[PDB]
């Protein structure tokens, strides 16, 4: 017996087959075509999420010889914002996947802002005006497709999110349903309330009828045919839930495409003063607490870039190989807002920039600037999320795929003067979500039962190098200033 | 005008005074991987002039490019670290002067770096110039000596194991 | 009988043999070592540049089978502005020799400045306080060489310029003179009086014992042995030569490691008004006019920098090939301030910078962008070159190693909508240096004799792009005005 | 409310008017290359509304991105340019509508691209839209016709060769 986890992320999607002993049995990744329409836009094509992770299921099942027989339950993790709209009758998507890094709906939020919404935005929805989430992604799609609204109405017309789409092509149809976390993430639905926001409805001009229903993180929300689906929760989330984030105070930061820090706030939505936002995550059971969010778009990315389009290198993990070749950036910094610059600058009009070259500077000053931006940003995170929480975090808790690069890791402890502590599975986002299915299944009854799969694999602690780390920090806040603004209006 | 060619006076784990002046307590130091002991700990030291020097015969480790600091193994594994100063990295190494190298054996009171003690009394954020032992856990207990300190000369730590 | 001429660039020292119907008989070429102290510094070994030329020089001969006894002249064109300084007794250098585009010396620039020679050095040296030109260089080297003032008025030190150093290390110590060109670089010297300034040599400490004596650009300087050296001029200045500069409201562009426009003023030194220096050329004689100059940096070193530290190209001369197959820069633009921003920008502190980058600009884009940036620049130069001189160019002839890129060329035509004329010979800069030398000699007796072997290969018109560019170009302005200032002081 | 599915009224070189309104010099556009006649020669048309079509039978050649302007070889071997309005670019296609594509061999009068005459109207820097022929030296002579037109009936240019 065992249950099953499925984790579609941004870059590619996963499935994973854990024991109750909470092991990883077998994995199965495979990477999905990002696409781009124009400048500042990301897309992916809904039946290749789709695709790929149906297909990811079995091959891991098969991998391990396992049988739906064996299964207890299914647990679902996903990307957030990232928005989608479909014929009922059909299957059918009526245009791509709208990610959440996509800045197209940007002029919109620019009307939001210009009527007044920012106010009401924040406090109801603990979110801020961007392209970064839901609301606009929608309206965009039926402000730009013929029959739209009106076949909405009528409800032809389902809207999602990659769980309401994963969950809804696996129960044929039947269940339309998202969890807490996801919903919190779309700019419709309201924090306090628990349930969707009718001003935001009205004003982004969505009708009801598409919006699917809204539930506990856990709960067997159906059965399927590889059975019950019993977890769902925002990729991010999950990852807290899995680090067994659960109390006040408590805290991670996840490093794969993007980075997300997370901290838990119990039963109490904090306000932001400092650019982060304000969102939900799970209770020890699943249940609705608080937390406070730092999202920064790019990071693990950066290095996809140098490795696929810049080409410099031949695998991320190539990297920290090149890295170190050079003790220092040679003065070179990469501002890597390719997608706009999230918290706590939300501003989707930097675009990305290299600052900084002199005759002298080579690949590798390259490739580390772009490691390192990853650990400036998670700072500039960091330092709202202690701000704002009042609390002074003496480590980090990290988890993602980057999470592989001692450099990395070690360069972020420096730059932050803190120890950073490195799990020892790396692939904690999906074990959130299995432990949210088993949990409602009583396939583990209790978090307790757990409160040991998480031995830590590393300490990071800062070395002498962390002296210099103000220094470095200051160009790198002179540099982001400077791709600030680059797209015009 | 230089005593540098002259014959001096000359005379558990001591770390002897690398550099001169009054001794100050290392939460004193306005720098919080200093003062909470993040990097390590030991004392720290308000300047008087001139130089530093090593404070246990072994071999210089790092000496940070913009050279206002170093580090360094003694031959009975202590691994100490010297800053002159705070944040002096921004002074881009102006007031330093690089004498000993990146890899040399050294015997206590080499001269290691040398300074301006005025530039860098009105360039640098602060002055105090904290000495630390890094491999803290290696080690087993820590003294902390007190007042005046006369380079190569005074000590401002005794150290167990 | 022939000339040779003796092309010492930044890049690579050259060495070309002509005969009396001026063609190119034989070439030699060998690049050499730029060296790297620090960030904005840029220098090279004198006993390099040196040794790179004699061997070329040799090279040659040996090449086409040619004796001493067969030669007429020889002809010297160098890089401008970079300084030297020897031991008079011994041959060696007391430093290697500071270059143009070295950044050192900026602070000095910075009290010039804070002092008020502004108004002064522009008015007699035509020049603009810049760490670019020679006075601060030699200042520099001996504010840091303990015996060096002293040991220079007892005269024991030398001072010099490629051309300086370039001759007296053939004519074994016994000819000590620069041309007239050159001078004019040096920050130090008076152009309307048409010699030394004596309140430079005050105010920046040099001591007149080091400073060579001053000459026209053709006259035999002394005799060799591979015999007589009867030219010299500025490598730019030959280059307008060679194009048979020569006559008022005549100008060139020349793109080789850096760009260099100039246009002939006759005897009249028109005052800059828009950022342009003010120099010296020859006349059709080698006499004494006078022109407007236009310096960039950076162009051909660009493409030298993807080829040889980011390592996206094999050659050069690839770069047309992956530039093209991209049709747009995808919204990417290059300032390549790898040494600050020359004309008429002269900001010594701004640094590169790439901008506007998104998920999906690669390689290519990146390519073709600094490519861009060649035209872009010439543009900026071309410009204030009309203001000043307020006439207006129909074409623009051009000549140097880039010239040989079609698209490069042709973007260049479009982005001016300006005719680009590409004369057969790229080697136009060596040409000049000849002519002056076999002039001088009655090789030749008259320019025109020549005005036959500057046929030209080719057009480029402007394509219906041309309608484009300045929606480019405000995007181009818009970049560098963030690369400026970006090192501080 | 549109003609489109009606049957319309139908009558050296002729070049038709590819959209319509009145005839200006090209040397009164407010751009050189255009009044310079750089890019080459023809007239000019201060539009009247809605599209922009063949002017020639031929193939479509270039269509900009932004689709404001287009190119097009026409079975008699000359190449005309048409140009939305002055600095087109900048709208960012805003205003256009594509209707034909990059290869298309094309009747006179076939839509090529559509447009929103007013938005153009307020938010160009011009609404000129030269109409010139591109391999001027390959044609012997340009006769320039004047007034009102009308898209793909009225002429504004016979030539030679
Ligand atoms: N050694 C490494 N250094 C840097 N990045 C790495 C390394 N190994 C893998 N990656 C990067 O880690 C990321 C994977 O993060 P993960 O948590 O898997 O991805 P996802 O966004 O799909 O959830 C990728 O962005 C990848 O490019
Ligand atoms: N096809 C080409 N495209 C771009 N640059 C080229 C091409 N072929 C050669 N080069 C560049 O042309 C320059 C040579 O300019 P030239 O006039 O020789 O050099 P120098 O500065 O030594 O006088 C170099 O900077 C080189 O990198
Ligand atoms: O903001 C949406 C995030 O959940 C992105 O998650 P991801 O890095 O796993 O794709
Ligand atoms: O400003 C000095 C110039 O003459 C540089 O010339 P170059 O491109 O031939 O090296
Ligand atoms: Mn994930
Ligand atoms: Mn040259």
């Amino acid at each position: 017996k065992y249950i099953v986890a499925l984790d579609q992320g941004t870059t590619s999607s996963r499935a994973v087959v854990m024991d109750h002993d909470a092991n990883i049995i077998s994995v199965s990744q495979r990477e999905f075509e990002q696409i781009y329409p124009k400048p500042g836009w990301v897309e992916h094509d809904p039946m290749e999420i789709w695709a790929t992770q149906s297909s990811t299921l079995v091959e891991v099942l098969a991998k391990a010889d396992i049988s739906s027989d064996q299964i207890a339950a299914i647990g679902i993790t996903n990307q957030r914002e990232t928005t989608i709209v479909w014929e009922k009758e059909t299957g059918k998507p009526i245009y791509n996947a709208i990610v959440w890094q996509c800045r197209r709906t940007a002029e919109i939020c620019e009307h939001l802002k210009r009527d007044g919404l920012e106010d009401y935005i924040r406090s109801n929805t603990g979110l801020v005006i961007d392209p970064y989430f839901s609301g606009t992604k929608v309206k965009w799609i039926l402000d730009h497709v013929e029959g739209s609204r009106e076949r909405a109405r009528r409800g032809e017309l389902l809207f999602g999110t990659v769980d309401t789409w994963l969950i809804w092509k696996m129960t044929q149809g039947r269940v339309h349903v998202t969890d807490y976390t996801n919903a919190s993430r779309t700019m419709l639905f309201n924090i306090h309330t628990l349930d969707w926001d009718d001003k935001m409805l009205e004003v982004l001009d969505i009708p009801r009828e598409m919006l699917p229903e809204v539930r506990r993180s856990s709960e067997v929300y159906g059965q399927t045919n590889i059975i019950p689906i019993s977890g769902i929760a925002g990729d991010q989330q999950a990852a807290l839930f899995g680090q067994l984030c659960v109390k006040e105070g408590m805290a991670k930061n996840t490093y794969g495409t993007g980075c997300f820090m997370l901290m838990n706030t119990g039963e109490k939505a904090v306000k932001s003063e400092n650019g982060l936002l304000t969102t939900i995550a799970c209770g020890p059971t699943g249940e609705v607490n608080y937390a406070l969010e730092g999202a920064v778009f790019m990071a693990g990315a950066s290095i996809q870039w140098l490795r696929d389009e810049m080409k410099l290198i031949n695998d991320a993990y190539d990297s920290e190989y090149f890295a170190t070749k050079v003790q220092n950036t040679n003065g070179v910094y990469v501002v890597p807002a390719f997608t706009g610059l999230g918290a706590p600058y939300w501003d989707p009009y930097a675009r990305g920039a290299i600052f900084g070259l002199t005759r002298g500077v080579n690949a590798n000053h390259i490739i580390r600037a772009t490691l390192e931006s990853i650990a400036y940003q998670t700072r500039d995170v960091l330092e709202a999320m202690q701000a704002d929480s009042g609390i002074r975090l003496h480590a980090l808790r990290v988890d993602g795929g980057a999470v592989a690069n001692n450099f990395l890791m070690q360069f972020q402890s420096d730059i932050l003067g803190t120890r950073v502590e490195r799990p020892e599975v790396r692939e904690v986002t999906a074990l959130g979500a299995a432990y949210l299915a088993g949990l409602a299944v009583g396939f583990w009854q209790n978090l307790d039962e757990l409160q040991e799969k998480a031995v830590i694999e590393r300490e990071f602690r800062p070395g002498i190098e962390t002296t210099e780390r103000n220094y470095r920090y200051a160009g790198w806040k002179k540099a982001v200033k400077r791709a600030m603004a680059w797209e015009e209006h | 005008g230089l005593f540098d060619k002259l014959k001096s006076l000359v005379s558990t784990i001591e770390i002897i005074a690398p550099l001169s002046g009054e001794i100050v307590n290392i939460e004193d130091v306005p720098d919080v991987v200093f003062a909470e002991k993040i990097v390590g700990d030991g004392i720290a030291i308000k300047p008087t002039g001139n130089k530093m020097v090593a404070p246990v015969d072994g071999t210089i480790g790092k000496i940070f490019e913009t050279n206002h600091a170093f580090s360094i193994e003694s031959d009975s594994g202590v691994e100490l670290f010297v800053h002159f100063g705070i944040d002096t990295v921004e002074l881009k190494g102006e007031g330093f002067k690089r004498i000993a190298e990146e890899g040399q054996r050294v015997k206590v009171g080499d001269t290691v770096i040398e300074f301006d003690l005025p530039l860098l009394e009105e360039k640098a954020k602060s002055t105090l110039t904290p000495v630390v032992i890094s491999n803290m856990d290696e080690i087993k207990e820590l003294i902390k000596l007190s007042g005046s300190v006369t380079v190569g000369e005074t000590p401002v730590i005794r150290i167990k194991k």
